[PDB]
RNA sequence: GAAAGAAUUAAAUUAAUAUAAUGGUAUAACUGUGCGAUAAUUGUAACACAAACGAGUGAAACAAGUACGUAAGUAUGGCAUAAUGAACAAAUAACACUGAUUGUAAAGGUUAUUGAUAACGAAUAAAAGUUACGCUAGGGAUAACAGGGUAAUAUAGCGAAAGAGUAGAUAUUGUAAGCUAUGUUUGCCACCUCGAUGUCGACUCAACAUUUCCUCUUGGUUGUAAAAGCUAAGAAGGGUUUGACUGUUCGUCAAUUAAAAUGUUACGUGAGUUGGGUUAAAUACGAUGUGAAUCAGUAUGGUUCCUAUCUGCUGAAGGAAA
RNA sequence: AAAAAAUAAAAUAUUUAAAAUCAAAUAUAUAUAUAUUUGUUAAUAGAUAAUAUACGGAUCUUAAUAAUAAGAAUUAUUUAAUUCCUUGGAAUAUUAUAUUUUAAAAUAUAAAUACUGAAUAUCUAAAUAUUAUUAUUAUAAUAAUAAUAAUAUGGUAAUAGAACAUUUAAUGAUAAUAUAUAUUAGUUAUUAAUUAAUAUAUGUAUUAAUUAAAUAGAGAA
RNA sequence: UAGCCUUUAUAAAUAAUAAUUAUUAUAUAAUAUAUUAUAUAAAGAAUGGUACAGCAAUUAAUAUAUAUUAGGGAACUAGUUUUUUAAUAAUAUUAAAUCUCGAAAUAUUUAAUUAUAUAUAAUAAAGAGUCAGAUUAUGUGCGAUAAGGUAAAUAAUCUAAAGGGAAACAGCCCAGAUUAAGAUAUAAAGUUCCUAAUAAAUAAUAAGUGAAAUAAAUAUUAAAAU
RNA sequence: AGUAUGAAAAUGAUUAUUUUAUAAGCAAUCAUGAAUAUAUUAUAUUAUAUUAAUGAUGUACCUUUUGUAUAAUGGGUCAGCAAGUAAUUAAUAUUAGUAAAACAAUAAGUUAUAAAUAAAUAGAAUAAUAUAUAUAUAUAAAAAAAUAUAUAUUU
């Protein structure tokens, strides 16, 4: 390995916090996709945007990839992550089968929130 | 109701197939702000490219020139000719 | 209640299938059987599949005829997937299409079939070597050497402790396995230039490491009485050889010494030397080849250059801010 | 021997875990029913080559007394004051400053929106291109220029488009108050041309411009 | 020769892309045990055999004071027999490039709707260049689970890409230069100094461990918990 | 190897300005003092110009490459010279002339005007769009492949 990519094996506290923020902003993209579908169901049963947006019961997305995105078992939020899911991805190569997560390639757009249960 | 959906990261390291996808959305370069009616349809695809991008919900859409006089800044100063 | 039938479920595709392996198979493709022996037929094939092309694979259908089946029907070879070969050149048909003034013919077309091009898209009908006398175009796009990458290998270390060690695993000993280190070697990789001899050894000169050979300090050592030692810690200040043979590094051997460490430094060192080895052109010897020649073989012989520009180093001045 | 008793400082271990259990939280019916999520070890030794120590370097672990004043610059989990509350708040605590009073006091207000950060994005002007409207001036359904909007405008091999310098041929005014050439200083979104100053020639442009021909452009052999 | 490229056009034009709908079920609701609507849940039309998982058949391995077979043995009075053997059965326990009875996601891809039309196909007549790639990430063959290795697969960048980060930095992390300009957001990365830019909470460390290139089995001392 | 002329460059010396004797690299750019120069509107607290205070950033060019500052390659430096061109064809584009004709004009020929088929004597509606017809296989004529042809005025 005379090449030098001078990588470290963990990630500093701004990296982290950078991603905290990057993780956030997904589930809130996610909401925001939820919530603008129910305004849209709405809005077709007869109701005014404010009217929907006040609404008691809100209405769950039908398709299949928002519903499962939804759940907190398949995609949890930043707040219900652990902290080692954050900065860890599973590696089964590496030892611990453990890796940061700044080592996976594309990792600032890549998503990647569950790890298996015991590893 | 519009999504108002901004590509807020790059295609650069972006795979073939999530690139399609924002084309298909219509966003062209990063932030590169576009307003979508609201369906199911519009909703997975915003979902398939999660990471790229921020959606906002709106009662109105705005057209391009709306969008450009909003961004206008003030201009400190009122002409008199003489 | 009984018989008999029709069977139905389960089980099975392990049997078997022309033959590999897979896929399929009992709704049977498999098996027995009657008939037959025809569709292991003849023109147009759409359309897909595959696919660069040339090719290849499935095949609706239209038409002519054959076969079996009451019939529905099925049959354009085999359960499927290998089982092959371009053109050109001849050949034998067949054809009735040309017919070089005409008529015939010759010959050529068209269809049918044929024998190989297994380096198997076949360069021709037909072609092996050697060159250390070698040459050019090149590549370093793939080996020489040296660097790098790597760490099997090599070098060292550690944990554990079977077994030695009179009596006791851990005074000293330490298998097989285990975990590392190292980046010296033999590799491995082709990433450096492949206009890097510094061509591998000697001499001159050393520099550096410490993984200490001696020398200084110190623990243990039924295996420290003493002295010799053994073993381990600190420690690189100093010092660490001269011959016989060998091109030799190496080694053996002699004589020594406190000791005669181990390396790194382009296997330290020639624009500083040598050139003995390996090394071109001569050459002979054993072995190999029909032979030219060849060989990890052995052997005699055999050409190396450079006035230092920069850096560096050794000294020596001048200038200068004092 | 030795106990204000356990509630906690005994040993012998196993252990190094949120699976399980427990706690915290989400989600459903909801007076707390299930399901999902989150919560369980540290330091030293081992330590190890060769020009030179090498976290990039400096250097960083804080201490009352005592400065306006320091107190990781390491690791683990987090914030943008803090706590509550539903991004936005409410409260308050600081921080500041003001006030006007006896350095304090109390009231006031800022302000709590961290920051750096790209040739990214927006903004602000410029160019070209294209689609869409325009405006103006003069295939007018056209052109020239100018407007507004949007989209694009990295680039080797390579494809396409459009220009310029140079030389010759056809047409061809002008004039040493000119031309040609050179230096310098300007101007023109500028390989170019042009202004001026100056030197030198030359009584003069194959001159501007349109074509057509090129022996048409050299830091690479 | 295609694959990837360009130019100029063409239209019966949307065929291109992407996504959704498609299904199973539950509640209610309305009809007629029915079947519409709504809502909720479910990795939700069709195809497949990877991971995963498993030990079924196949390929293998284990263990039985089992049995049974014959026996090796065994008193005795050949039998019975008893502490060995083998297979095979019984039970239980396992694994596999070329086993997959369970079985993912990615994926292949279907019709219609939808959004991209200053956009995609497709097709016409022409021009090319390339066929030495590299690295990085992931699952692998080879290699010693060696290599800046080698053989493909997939993704990205480079190649052919200037910029910011990673000390320096072909390929990594960001991000795509038309010409400016420099106010506003930022990305990746950072904010004691060098060096643009900060202040906090809460732990823990004392070794300069560490502070952008995490070295191991093992020993020790601690710490929790049971 | 003509004759003039010749502020063409490389290169030598000298001087003037300006910088330089505590500072380390493609030697530039940008920032920025300073010194000097010239300037017929410097009104100036001016402008420009020259110049290695000073600070920031900055790994020649080219070829060849998976990849170069590269210790891969070429060049001492300047000036001149040096390289997709010609002839005879064929094809495609675009334009212009001409047009069911064109070219050429005495003729002769070439191209298109019919598709074919190995080739021969075959050849495109017998009532209209392929369900017509034409040729090739086949054939009594059909159907079947393919290609082609017909929907005031021919293309």
């Amino acid at each position: 390995g005379g090449l030098l990519w001078k990588i470290p094996w963990r990630m500093s506290t701004h990296q982290k916090t950078r991603q905290r923020e990057r993780l956030r902003n997904v589930d809130q993209v996610i909401k925001q996709l939820t919530l603008g579908l129910h305004v849209q169901r709405c809005q077709d049963k007869g109701l005014t945007y404010q009217e929907a947006m006040e609404s008691k019961k809100k209405y769950k997305p039908r398709s299949k990839s928002l519903r499962l995105l939804n759940k907190p078992s398949v995609f949890p939020k930043e707040n219900q992550m652990s902290s080692k899911d954050k900065y860890w991805t599973f590696d089964k190569k590496a030892v611990g089968y453990r890796k940061g997560i700044h080592k996976v390639p594309k990792w600032t757009k890549i998503s990647i929130r569950k790890a298996p249960k015991f590893f | 109701v519009f999504y108002k959906v901004t590509l807020s990261r790059s295609l650069i390291g972006v795979p073939h197939t999530t690139k399609s996808i924002v084309k298909s959305l219509g966003l062209g370069k990063r932030g590169s702000i576009v307003y979508k009616k609201v369906n199911p349809a519009i909703a997975g695809s915003l979902a398939k490219v999660k990471e790229l991008v921020k959606v906002e919900v709106t009662e109105h859409e705005l057209t391009p020139s709306q969008q450009r006089e909003l961004r206008k800044s003030n201009p400190g100063f009122i002409v008199e000719k003489r």
